[PDB]
């Protein structure tokens, strides 16, 4: 039933490697059945049940299917699992890869797109027609034989080298050995929880909650400094490799199928459309922030040589990669008041969980309920159930993965777990989620404390999942967050301007020792401090974005030298001799190749959304609440995202609040 | 999956 939970989430967490193996083949065969049975069919006896229907089913039946066992290699504990569901992953991704080319489906799609008549059924069934035979062009089935056999191999050759890259970085265990006094002016909190060595010193490694705050507040240069080697060096030989095959191999397969690059292969489906767009985007924003790149590196430099003078260290007169977040830390606590350290204690977890779930309780009339004895893939996870707040119609679950472990996805990501579509039977499959991040673990006898920074990636990463939880479409490929790439950021960049507004603020703080809440001047110098760092912070993710265009535009490039060649002239910050930071690049990836602008890009839309509507009629005012789950969240990707956009704004977008948001223009 | 910026 659409008003119950029981059963309506079939997922399991407690497979065995040998099970994950086993349910991976009779997985394939099952499904192998249903394509053989369509493709069985003449071509003159096609329908839209015994095709369409067939197809749309076994879609929905798959990709759950498919959940269970390509999830695990994320978030379990336990190495074998994970090596196991890697293995599944590997093999699925190449049986998506033989069921995607196979010409005989698609003549008897296009041969029911033609004959059907197309008046007669639901727009998204014709979506749903057109998208797949763009899909089949776009894997080549409109050409020859043995191109298709090229273009088949070679694709899948690309979907072991993106898993390996990926697997290679989510495994690796580099860690470095530092005494007390050089991990000077980092608090007790955080080095009373290190493991030490024999000598009394500590253990540090390359995950978030140990690399950032080193470079963020370690005043010892040379701890920095080894720290940032070794952090863009993590699989430095093993993921050029792949780098050095992978990227060639996109061009050649973008080539076979008529594209003069790979980028412009991508930038076909996404809102941006064409590469020339995307480099008029970023070139004219790097413009517009030259001169507060350059201020703000002037300013640093001054700092880097006061604290050199004070300390007697030695000062070469540049900003080393290892300087420029300990500075851009620096900066934030003097020209605006902010001690993240300070303002963590009036985040402890429980009450930022509480408030945001609250939020949208109040903003787009959901119902949030915590389960209690979940069935859950780690003890520390927990399980909510979403219900419309009107109608009581159970919408969805996610779960909250918060604290890093050992084998988890070091990075923030949501996950998609469950389509919320329909089902053969004629019900609607409740949509599932999952949330993972990397928070501060609870420590020196106080619970855990998040700082500004990760409450915003909460409110990000939530944004994702309540996109995932309210989309609701006919199939399974158009559900949840599957719209354009250049689009997907947009729910969760708007969540965010939430973290940036003093009476929302005001509810999501409360000291943890005393409950006494921000004081107001705080609350107003953090909001002010939204734009601090922004010149560098921005241009930093268009040398990212221009990097990402780049290795998929030219050839015979190399990836390091292209890094540190927009390093210097956009950062104006040099990249390290001797390491390779797109070799950590996982987005390259884990689907943004060519498509990672899309974060810039989507700041444009969520910004005059933000400034458009909700802040001129008030940002917690439930009727635009309401017309934003509608229009945005809801069709999921049953529509065009610039269509959506439109009819939330009523018009076209524009620049204008982003710039605005950023002090320009 | 959805990815954060880096
Ligand atoms: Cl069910
Ligand atoms: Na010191
Ligand atoms: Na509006
Ligand atoms: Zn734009
Ligand atoms: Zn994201």
């Amino acid at each position: 039933s659409s008003y119950t939970v029981a059963g309506r989430n079939v997922l399991r967490w407690d497979l065995s490697p040998e099970q994950i193996k086993t349910r991976t083949e009779e997985l394939i065969v099952q499904t192998k059945q249903v394509y053989d049975a369509v493709g069985m069919l003449g071509i003159e006896e096609v329908t839209y049940e015994n095709c369409l229907q067939a197809l749309a089913d076994v879609e929905v039946k798959y990709i759950v299917e498919r959940t269970m066992l390509d999830f695990p290699q994320h978030v379990s504990s336990d190495k074998e699992v994970r090596a196991a569901s890697t293995e599944a992953d590997k093999r699925l991704s190449r049986f998506d890869i033989e069921m995607s080319m196979r010409g005989d489906i698609f003549e008897r799609i296009v041969h029911l797109q033609e004959t059907c008549d197309l008046g007669k059924i639901k727009p998204e069934a014709r979506r749903y027609l057109e998208k797949s035979i763009k899909m089949g062009k776009r894997n080549g089935l409109h050409l020859p034989e043995q191109v298709q056999n090229e273009i088949k191999s070679m694709k899948k050759r690309m979907s072991e080298l993106c898993i390996d890259f990926n697997k290679n970085l989510n495994e690796d265990d580099t860690f470095l050995v530092f005494s007390k006094a050089e991990l000077g002016a980092l608090p007790d909190d955080f080095i009373d929880s290190l493991e030490k060595t024999d000598d009394d010193k500590y253990k540090i490694t390359l995950k978030y909650p140990h690399y950032f705050p080193v470079m963020k507040k370690c005043c010892i240069p040379e701890t920095r400094r080894r720290m940032e080697m070794a952090f863009n060096t993590r699989c430095k030989e093993e993921n050029t490799i792949i780098l050095q095959q992978l990227l060639p191999l996109r061009t050649k397969v973008a080539k076979l199928l008529g594209y003069s690059t790979h980028a412009d292969f991508v930038l076909e489906m996404n809102t941006a459309k064409s590469t020339s767009r995307v480099t008029a985007f970023l070139d004219d924003l790097s413009q517009k922030l030259k001169p507060l790149g350059e201020a703000e590196r002037e300013f640093i430099l001054n700092l880097k040589k006061k604290e050199c003078k004070d300390r007697g260290f030695e000062y070469d007169g540049k900003i080393n990669a290892w300087d420029l977040y300990y500075y851009m830390t620096q900066t934030e606590e003097l020209k605006y008041s902010i001690d993240q350290e300070f303002l963590k204690e009036y985040f402890p977890i429980e009450v930022v969980t509480e408030g945001l779930l609250n939020t949208y309780q109040e903003l787009l009339g959901l119902s949030f309920e915590q389960m209690t004895d979940a069935h859950v893939w780690n003890k520390s996870v927990t399980l909510y159930t979403v219900k419309d707040k009107a109608t009581g119609e159970v919408l969805g679950q996610f779960y909250l993965d918060l604290y890093p472990r050992e084998g988890k996805y070091n990075h923030a990501a949501c996950f998609g777990l469950q389509p919320g579509c329909l089902l053969p039977d004629g019900s609607r499959m409740m949509a599932v989620a999952a949330l993972v991040v990397n928070f501060s673990q609870p420590v020196a006898g106080r619970p855990s404390l998040l700082r500004h920074d990760e409450v915003r990636t909460y409110f990000h990463e939530f944004g994702h999942v309540m996109h995932q939880i309210c989309a609701q479409t006919d199939f399974a490929r158009f559900s949840g967050t599957n719209v354009e790439t250049d689009f997907v950021e947009v729910p969760s960049q708007m969540l965010e301007n939430w973290v940036w507004d003093v009476d929302s603020l005001r509810r999501l703080s409360k000291h943890y020792k005393d409950g006494s809440p921000i004081a107001d001047d705080l609350l107003e110098k953090l909001v002010a401090s939204r734009l601090v760092n922004t010149g560098l912070l921005t241009l930093r993710q268009i040398v990212l974005s221009k990097v990402d265009q780049s290795l998929h535009t030219n050839t015979s490039l190399d990836a390091a030298s292209e890094y540190a060649k927009y390093c210097s002239e956009i950062l104006g910050v040099a990249a390290t001799p001797g390491t390779n930071m797109p070799a950590t690049f996982g987005h390259l990836a884990g689907g943004y190749d060519g498509q990672y602008y899309g974060y810039l890009w989507s700041e444009v839309f969520s910004m005059d959304m933000f400034y458009s509507c909700f802040k001129k009629e008030g940002i917690m005012n439930p009727e635009v609440g309401m017309k934003y789950r509608n229009l945005i969240l809801k069709p999921g990707g049953s529509l065009d995202g610039m269509d959506m956009l439109h009819n939330f704004l009523k018009r076209e977008p524009n620049q204008k609040a982003f710039l605005m948001s950023r002090g320009l223009h | 999956f959805l990815r954060r910026i880096r």
